[PDB]
């Protein structure tokens, strides 16, 4: 019902959306779209 | 007394399944070489 | 008693009708001179030399504009920042060729409408009421900064200020999107969401209220006469509107406090100008668009064009043809 | 009674946590002064332009004459290091007490002592906490007057020979020169504060600020405000806060300004060209590269009429054709010696440009102050290859942005602590409503 | 109670997500526009359409994927999956440019399905239907720019490509070939924008800064009720300050909502009626006056035929690779160019 | 109020709902990620692969001329890179 | 395409030998080249002299021709105008005058072959592309 505490969902949440936004950021300087 | 599949529960996953899904795909194509 | 208070009590007098105020004080004057200033050169200014290459543009109707192509020209780039008041001219002949007009304009212009967000401020505390009105008045003031001063500023010249004209605001659009990319730049595509939204709020919000306006009227008269100015009682029903607005999204995605919707609606268009303000001033310093040219390629190495570098083809041509006399050397870096 | 989205208005009336939170919040000031200097170094190349390197906190000590030779060259980083980890160090300290007096110490200090106690409407307590402030900070400036005088000196852009650490032995003391960059113009050919071109006149400066803040210090500790100054302001800590806004806002657009314009404190050495300097270098580079083919740059008409490289200012003085006349306000080293009374001297453009002059002037215009947001340099249109944004852009356009806000601050705060004075921040008294109790206007 | 009214019951049951016979036509079809449109950006290219990488799969950021028109040999082809075109091969529907007409057509049908919803629920619940009336600006904007515009030039080819920065270009296409700021229908068009931002930003500080102290809290949000009966601002200070800020103000709180609608809705219609002018070349491009008189006076000049220079320049600069399938070769000395640059 | 559903911020901190979604969640991630890095993306809607935009001398885009023919046209692009 | 080995053989000396360039040598010399070259030379332009370019063609008419590793790794050691007739170390850059343009301090021997390795290859995959300026960005 209410056991896993809403803020520590929040917190992991938003830190697993920072982790692929980083990976889209770096991309953008490696690889393919790099312009190297 | 509630229910689990409701046409809420299919919009949801109507939107969230293809969602993560695609940001697989987008996460593998970070590390594709020219 | 004494005449100063007495004179006091006029400025700030709340019985005025159009409230005047310390801040009126210096507005009235730099607004008359601003606008009658504007008016005569629209109408009658001789070509002036906005580029200092000697090639004088025409602004004036009597010579040979109308509305949409007329415009109170800029100063000359041979002028740069340096001020250039009617004294500082051998002759009102010289300060007119050189573009004095705009100057005088811009100047008494940016004081007096900086003046206008103080009076909004002074009135709002004469009549008890609470003080950010002119909080929303400085996106616009800002934006008009941003193109009469920080920009000219950024880029040594109020030769390259926008025109005080309609069709001199599409010259000042498509050079800038040639030298800066600002449809790339973050800070212009908030400016957009902030009017494309804007304009949408306005619509919804307009749109929810009179679908629930209570009947108060027959059919044979205008609906407004169901409100009588200064009643008390609300002339819609907001349950009713947030009843529709919610099922037509969902019930949460709706509003049914009419304080934070109203905050809401100052917000938004408020926030994405400012932004492009921001945008403006800080490509006035050259901090530009995003450049994506050739940043795709293939195995070999051959460019792989995206939508980006056919952005670059029309920039290019922009960039080539623009003031094309002005130009001696190959970079065009301010 | 404020919602947790304006969380920190509750703490105007707790000077103890208050405390905690101005002390934790230099910590984290001092802390990114630390790490942004150490990260700085780590990515340091010295073979490089630090311009070339996004260095911002770096330059600012070269400045002061730490770690750099003659022409600006990096000759020992240690300097920097010492800088970065003193600041880091500090930092934690600063943070200690700031979470000591956020969360154990005394919840207010009026209690606890009379001296660090204090009431917003006290205004004889305000201004003493004024003072001690404007002596703190007059000893601030005598610091760099120190520096510059007697622990070594200040980098010299303009020192003969390419620039050069310097000491300062006769800083500007006449009020004339000092007070007069005060009452110049702030438009073109002029530039207010901005147009300060010696290290004379800077340490001079230092100098007087330094007495005067002293001076003011020590007259806000001994008096209260006349009554002029108490039925003209607002008496609480929204309104001073408000009252800084406006000052700090101030403070950035002139900042701002400084770093585009000025190439004297902010030397073109370490921070790269101006962008006036590179619109004039361009100029320089072709007239060189023109003029030893064989052109006469002085006779050659462009296509309007105008000289195509050498014309004439609106007063006269011989000036770089194109579209830089617009610049001929700037002044630089490596341009200087070849002006004559005149301006721009032919002779000297025909006989004695040298070598150091040409690099100099290819150096400046290929790092215009001209890039896109991902670090692209160049006009727009410009090719992927050069990873280069000056860091005069990104310094201008930063401060610029806070500068704006801190002024919307302001009249957000000023606005409200007026209202909030007078007794209606919160709205209309439905049973007193102003207007109603006015004649109505027509 | 046969089995419509049985249906009846069950589409217009209380939800979290409202269904309605305008369901049956919204759900899936928002849906497939919203699907082909991330799939399109994420997998698919414009190489044999445009000569263009526009998906993420080929190096493309956010700004740079589009779904982009078909190719121009494509005429106006519907482009079904199981057409003379593609003939029911999936792989060569998308290479060939379908899911332009895909996306486009369902999202037609979306739109459609959309102000019916809010023409079903405003029946439903009893209020007027003016919020389906001022979509109607939407829809005008969508099909004159998305179907009427490239139906009256050669091929789907020129309508918008499904992108941010495909958008930007064709911002740019419509101001080097059809000269569109200079369009009176486009001027009002960004008044009717622009007002409705205005209007937007002034109308919520004036309630915020007008407001009834109705509690004793700072933040003023809690004192709100929803079912309370007063209003909740003063429309009396409110009419003060403006009258006297700025000389005139509201005073009919219904005139002011309508006018709210009005000027957004209308200023958006009035835009689609340029967009139509201009499916047929029918541009507001030229003064003729000011041609004649430019033509025979070399000294005369203007902001006017400044910003034409700027149109010749953007025309012949974008042309050869924006239109790929003209092959136009334009060699360096035909180019028009400034001095120096 | 409510219209009968389950409260979702009941529903993703109950223990049930972590169990199932920390499985379904990851197996969907990685079901895409398979999709790119075998190859079946490209295959499943035709994209060119970084090595088959042109031809090895090949300066021209294989750019669609024909209605009719351009299901054919397009093949005959491929096979010049084979 | 992709970077076949004959796209990546480049001449060696004006005798006609020739050397193949491994995928990293070149991206090792583009690297540099975008270090030491770009900021005047990006594209294959001149910024501060656009009448000379680094087009295979024009480095072929070059005296001292400098269209092959021989020519382009002299050149960077001690640069010359276009004649031959008079050395320009202090206004170019070179190891030559290293003390005044420090990024050529730290280059090696090796570090010049890909660069020179770099700008020979270039032409092969951008054709008028490179050194050609705007008209073809
Ligand atoms: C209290 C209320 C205050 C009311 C005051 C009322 C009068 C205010 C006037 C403000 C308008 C100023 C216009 C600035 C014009 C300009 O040339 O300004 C720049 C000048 C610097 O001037 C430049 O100064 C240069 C100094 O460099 C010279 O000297 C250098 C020394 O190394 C170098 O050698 C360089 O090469 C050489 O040229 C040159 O002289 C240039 O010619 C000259 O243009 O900066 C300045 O004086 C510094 C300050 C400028 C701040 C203006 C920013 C305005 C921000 C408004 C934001 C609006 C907010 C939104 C509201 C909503
Ligand atoms: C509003 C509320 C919301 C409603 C939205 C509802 C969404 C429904 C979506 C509508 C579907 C649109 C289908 C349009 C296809 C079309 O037109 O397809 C186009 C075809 C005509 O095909 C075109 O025909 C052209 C002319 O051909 C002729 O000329 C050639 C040159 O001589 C040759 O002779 C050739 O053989 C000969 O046929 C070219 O060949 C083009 O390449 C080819 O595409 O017409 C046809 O299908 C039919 C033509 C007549 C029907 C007219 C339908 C109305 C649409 C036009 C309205 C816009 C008006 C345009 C002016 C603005
Ligand atoms: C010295 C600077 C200073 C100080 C000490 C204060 C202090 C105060 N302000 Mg003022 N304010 C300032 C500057 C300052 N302000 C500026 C520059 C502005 C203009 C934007 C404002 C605008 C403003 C408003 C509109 C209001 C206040 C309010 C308040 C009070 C409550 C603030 C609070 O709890 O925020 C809590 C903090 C937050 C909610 C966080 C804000 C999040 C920001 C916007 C995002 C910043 C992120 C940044 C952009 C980078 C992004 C990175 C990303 C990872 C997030 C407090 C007395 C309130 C008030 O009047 O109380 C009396 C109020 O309503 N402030
Ligand atoms: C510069 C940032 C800053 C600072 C210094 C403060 C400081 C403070 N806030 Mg404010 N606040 C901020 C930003 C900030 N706030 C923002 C952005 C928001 C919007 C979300 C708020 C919203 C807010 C609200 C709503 C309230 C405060 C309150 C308070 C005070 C009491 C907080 C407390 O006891 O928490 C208790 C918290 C803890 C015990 C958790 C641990 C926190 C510790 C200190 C973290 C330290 C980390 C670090 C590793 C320490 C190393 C120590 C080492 C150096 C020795 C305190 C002075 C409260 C107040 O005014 O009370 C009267 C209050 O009600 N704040
Ligand atoms: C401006 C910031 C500031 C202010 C106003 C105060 C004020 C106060 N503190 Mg806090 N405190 C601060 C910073 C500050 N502190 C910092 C930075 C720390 C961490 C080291 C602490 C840690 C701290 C503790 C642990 C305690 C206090 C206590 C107190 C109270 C009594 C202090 C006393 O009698 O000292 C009298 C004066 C002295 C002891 C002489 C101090 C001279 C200093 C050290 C030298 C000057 C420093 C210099 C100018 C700047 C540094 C140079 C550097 C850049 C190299 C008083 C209300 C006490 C309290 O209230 O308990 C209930 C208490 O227990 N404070
Ligand atoms: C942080 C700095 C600071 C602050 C906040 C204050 C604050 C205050 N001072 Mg102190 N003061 C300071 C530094 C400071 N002082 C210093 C360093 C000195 C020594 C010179 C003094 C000397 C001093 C005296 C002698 C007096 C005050 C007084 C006052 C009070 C009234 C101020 C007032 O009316 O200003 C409003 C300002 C004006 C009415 C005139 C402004 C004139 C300027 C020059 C206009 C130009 C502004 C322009 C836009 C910018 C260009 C600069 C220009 C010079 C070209 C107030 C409490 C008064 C008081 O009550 O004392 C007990 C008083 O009589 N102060
Ligand atoms: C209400 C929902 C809806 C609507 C309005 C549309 C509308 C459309 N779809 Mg989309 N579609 C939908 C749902 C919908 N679709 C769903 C759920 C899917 C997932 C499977 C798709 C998948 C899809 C694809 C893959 C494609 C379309 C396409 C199209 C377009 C052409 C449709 C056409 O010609 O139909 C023709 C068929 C009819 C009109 C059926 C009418 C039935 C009549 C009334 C009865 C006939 C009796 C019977 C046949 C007799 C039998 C004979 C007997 C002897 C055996 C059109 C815009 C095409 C497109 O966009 O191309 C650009 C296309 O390629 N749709
Ligand atoms: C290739 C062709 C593809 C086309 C295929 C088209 C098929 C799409 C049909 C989608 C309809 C899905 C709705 C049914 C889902 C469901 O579980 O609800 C019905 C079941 C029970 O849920 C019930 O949910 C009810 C609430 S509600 O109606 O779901 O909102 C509640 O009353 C009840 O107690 C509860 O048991
Ligand atoms: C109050 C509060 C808050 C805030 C807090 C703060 C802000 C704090 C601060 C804090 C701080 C501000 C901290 C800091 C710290 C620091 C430290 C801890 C340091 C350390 C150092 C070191 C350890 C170093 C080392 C080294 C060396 C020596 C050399 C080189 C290398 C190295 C670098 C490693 C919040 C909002 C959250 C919440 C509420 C309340
Ligand atoms: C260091 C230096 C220098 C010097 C400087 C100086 C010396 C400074 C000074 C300065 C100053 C000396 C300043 C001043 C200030 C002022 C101000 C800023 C003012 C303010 C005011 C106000 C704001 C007011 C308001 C009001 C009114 C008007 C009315 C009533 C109300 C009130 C009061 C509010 C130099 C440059 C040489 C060089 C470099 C370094
Ligand atoms: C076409 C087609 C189709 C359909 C399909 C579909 C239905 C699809 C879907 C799909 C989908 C449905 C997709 C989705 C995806 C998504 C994504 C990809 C997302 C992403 C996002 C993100 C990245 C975000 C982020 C963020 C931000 C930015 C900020 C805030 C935070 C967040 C985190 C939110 C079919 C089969 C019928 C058949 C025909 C063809
Ligand atoms: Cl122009
Ligand atoms: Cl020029
Ligand atoms: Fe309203």
């Amino acid at each position: 019902g209410g056991r896993i505490p809403l803020w520590i969902v929040a917190t992991v949440a938003g830190m697993g959306v920072i982790v692929i936004v980083g990976l889209f950021f770096y991309g953008a300087y490696a690889g393919l779209g790099s312009s190297l | 007394s509630y229910p689990i599949f409701t046409v809420r529960w299919v919009a949801v996953h109507t939107l969230a399944v293809p969602t993560i899904f695609f940001l697989g795909a987008i996460a593998a194509m970070q590390f594709i070489q020219r | 008693a004494n005449l100063w208070e007495r004179f006091c009590n006029w400025v700030t007098s709340t019985d005025n009708r159009l409230y005047v105020g310390w801040f009126g004080v210096i507005m009235i004057p730099t607004l008359l001179a601003a606008t009658i200033c504007f008016v005569i050169a629209f109408i009658a200014a001789p070509p002036v030399d906005i580029d200092g290459i000697r090639e004088p543009v025409s602004g004036s109707l009597l010579y040979g504009n109308n509305i949409i192509t007329g415009a109170v020209v800029p100063s000359s780039n041979a002028i740069g920042l340096h001020f250039y008041p009617i004294w500082e001219a051998a002759s009102l002949d010289e300060w007119l060729y050189n573009g004095g007009p705009y100057q005088l304009i811009i100047f008494h212009f940016l004081l007096g409408a900086s003046c206008y967000m103080g009076r909004q401020w002074e009135l709002s505390y004469r009549l008890g009421m609470r003080p950010w009105i002119c909080v929303a008045y400085s996106a616009p003031l800002a934006s008009a900064f941003a193109v009469f001063l920080i920009y000219p500023i950024g880029q040594g010249s109020f030769s390259d200020g926008m025109p005080l004209g309609i069709s001199g605001t599409f010259n000042f659009m498509i050079v800038f999107q040639a030298e800066h990319n600002i449809l790339m730049h973050p800070f212009h595509q908030l400016g957009v969401a902030g009017v494309f939204g804007g304009a949408l709020f306005c619509a919804m919000h307009g749109s929810l209220v009179t679908s629930s306006l209570i009947r108060e009227t027959t059919e044979t008269e205008s609906a407004n006469y169901g409100y009588k100015f200064g009643q008390e009682e609300e002339t819609y029903n907001i349950v009713a509107a947030h009843g529709y607005f919610g099922r037509l999204i969902f019930q949460y995605a709706s509003f049914n406090n009419s304080r934070s919707l109203h905050f809401f609606l100052a917000a938004w268009p408020v926030v994405g100008v400012w932004f492009t303000a921001l945008g403006i001033s800080t490509m006035a310093f050259n901090l530009n668009g995003f450049n994506f040219n050739h940043s795709v390629i293939d195995a070999k190495g051959n460019v792989i064009n995206t939508w980006a570098d056919i952005i670059n083809r029309a920039n290019l041509g922009m960039e080539v043809m623009h003031e094309r006399n002005a130009h001696n050397f190959p970079l065009d870096l301010a | 009674g404020f919602a947790w989205w304006a969380g920190n208005a509750r703490l105007i009336n707790l000077s103890g946590k208050l405390l905690g939170a101005h002390v934790a919040h230099a910590g984290l000031i001092v802390f990114w002064a630390g790490a942004m200097t150490l990260f700085e170094l780590a990515h340091f190349i010295p073979e490089k332009p630090m311009y070339e390197q996004g260095l911002i906190l770096i330059p600012h000590i070269a400045t002061l004459g730490w770690g750099v030779g003659p022409g600006g060259e990096v000759v020992d980083t240690f300097p920097f290091f010492v800088v970065g980890v003193v600041h880091l160090i500090s930092s934690a300290v600063l943070g200690f007490g700031g979470v000591y007096h956020a969360i154990r110490g005394p919840e207010t200090l009026e209690e606890y002592s009379s001296f660090f106690g204090y009431d917003w409407k006290d205004k004889n307590k305000m201004t003493t906490i004024l003072g001690f402030h404007l002596i703190v900070l007059g000893i601030g400036a005598l610091l760099l007057v120190a520096k510059a005088m007697f622990f070594g000196g200040l980098y010299d852009t303009w020192a003969p020979g390419g620039g050069d650490v310097r000491v300062i032995t006769n800083p500007t003391l006449d009020p004339r020169v000092i007070f007069g960059y005060l009452l110049k113009s702030p438009f073109g050919g002029e530039g207010w504060i901005v147009s300060v071109n010696n290290l004379e006149d800077v340490v001079g400066g230092h100098i007087w600020i330094g007495l005067i803040c002293i001076a003011g210090g020590i007259w806000h500790i001994l008096t209260t405000p006349f009554g002029w100054a108490r039925r003209a302001f607002i008496w609480s800590g929204e309104a001073y806060l408000s009252y800084s806004l406006g000052a700090l806002s101030m403070m950035g657009f002139i900042a701002t300004c400084f770093v585009w314009f000025n190439n004297t404190v902010y030397p073109s050495e370490f921070y790269g060209p101006t962008g006036p300097e590179a619109s004039q270098a361009q100029a320089m580079t072709f007239l060189i590269r023109d003029q030893k083919l064989g052109a006469n740059v002085g006779s050659a008409q462009g296509p309007t009429g105008l000289g195509k490289y050498l014309m004439r200012s609106p007063t006269g003085e011989i000036i770089f054709g194109g579209e830089t006349m617009r610049f001929w306000d700037f002044r630089g080293p490596w341009l200087e010696p070849l002006r004559g009374p005149n301006g721009l001297d032919l002779n000297k453009i025909k006989n004695d440009i040298q070598p150091w002059q040409e690099r100099r002037a290819a150096e400046y215009m290929t790092h215009a102050p001209l890039g896109s947001l991902n670090s692209v340099g160049g006009v727009a249109t410009e090719i992927n290859s050069v990873n280069f944004v000056s860091p005069r852009s990104w310094l201008a356009t930063s401060h610029f942005v806070l500068a704006f806000f801190f002024l919307v601050g302001h009249l957000w705060h000023a606005g409200r602590a007026r209202a909030a004075a007078a007794g209606f921040e919160k709205g209309i008294d439905r049973e007193s409503e102003p207007v109603l109790s006015m004649p109505s206007l027509d | 109670r046969g089995w419509f009214d049985i249906l009846d019951d069950w589409l217009k049951r209380d939800r979290f997500v409202f269904v309605g016979w305008s369901g049956i036509l919204l759900f899936p079809c928002a849906y497939l526009a919203l699907g082909g449109w991330l799939t399109g950006t994420t997998f698919v290219t414009s190489w044999y359409t445009h000569g263009l990488a526009s998906s993420y799969l080929e190096g493309c950021n956010f700004l740079t994927v589009a779904v982009s028109t078909p190719a121009n040999s494509m005429g106006h082809s519907l482009l079904l999956l199981w057409g003379p075109e593609a003939q029911g091969d999936f792989t060569r529907w998308c290479q060939l440019g379908g899911l332009w007409t895909f996306i486009a057509l369902h999202g037609a049908f979306g739109l459609i399905g959309f102000m019916l919803r809010q023409f079903e629920i405003a029946r439903l619940v009893g209020v007027r239907p003016y919020n389906a009336i001022a979509f109607s600006a939407p829809i005008a904007v969508f099909v004159s720019v998305f179907l009427i515009y490239p139906l009256g030039q050669s091929s789907w080819f020129f309508a918008p490509s499904f992108g941010v920065a495909a958008i930007f270009r064709f911002l740019l296409f419509f101001q080097g070939f059809h000269n569109w700021t200079l369009n009176p229908f486009h001027m009002m068009g960004v008044a009717g924008v622009l007002g409705g931002a205005l209007l937007c930003a002034i109308h919520g500080a004036t309630v915020e800064n007008t407001l009834f102290q109705d509690g004793e809290g700072a933040s003023t949000f809690r004192a709100f009720n929803p079912t309370q009966a007063e209003e909740t601002y003063s429309m009396v200070t409110a009419n003060r300050f403006w009258s006297q800020i700025f000389g005139i103000a509201f005073s009919n709180k219904r005139w002011l909502h309508f006018f709210m609608l009005f000027v957004p809705v209308t200023g958006l219609w009035m835009s689609a009626i340029g967009v139509v002018g201009l499916a047929l070349n029918l541009r507001s491009y030229d003064f003729i006056s000011q041609e004649i008189r430019a033509a025979e006076d070399p000294e005369f000049e203007t902001f006017y035929t400044k910003n034409l220079l700027l149109n010749e320049g953007i025309r012949a600069w974008m042309a050869p690779q924006d239109q790929p399938h003209e092959n136009f070769v334009f060699p360096e000395e035909v180019l028009p160019r400034g001095n120096a640059l | 109020g409510t219209t009968g559903e389950r409260p979702f911020s009941d529903i993703i901190t109950s223990v049930r709902y972590w169990v199932i979604h920390s499985i379904t969640i990851p197996a969907l991630f990685i079901a895409g990620w398979l999709f790119v890095s075998t190859g079946l993306a490209y295959d499943v809607f035709g994209t060119p692969r970084p090595d088959s935009y042109y031809a090895q001398e090949q300066r021209s885009i294989p750019l669609v001329t024909d209605r009719f023919e351009a299901k054919q046209q397009v093949e005959t692009f491929l096979e010049q890179l084979k | 395409a992709e970077l076949t080995p004959e796209v990546l053989t480049v001449p060696l000396n004006s005798e006609g030998k020739t050397i193949t360039l491994t995928e990293k040598q070149y991206l090792e010399g583009k690297r540099l080249f975008q270090y030491a070259c770009a900021s005047c030379h990006v594209g294959g332009i001149t910024k501060t002299n656009p009448s000379l370019d680094l087009r295979t063609e024009t480095l072929a008419l070059a005296t001292p021709p400098r269209d092959n590793i021989e020519g382009l790794v002299d050149y960077m050691k001690n640069p010359t105008t276009y004649d031959g007739e008079q050395e320009i170390a202090e206004v170019h850059p070179s190891l030559r005058s290293a003390d005044i343009f420090p990024k050529m301090r730290n280059l090696t021997e090796k570090d010049l072959v890909a660069i020179a390795g770099h700008i020979l290859v270039e032409p092969k995959i951008l054709g008028d592309k490179w050194g050609g300026g705007k008209v073809y960005y």
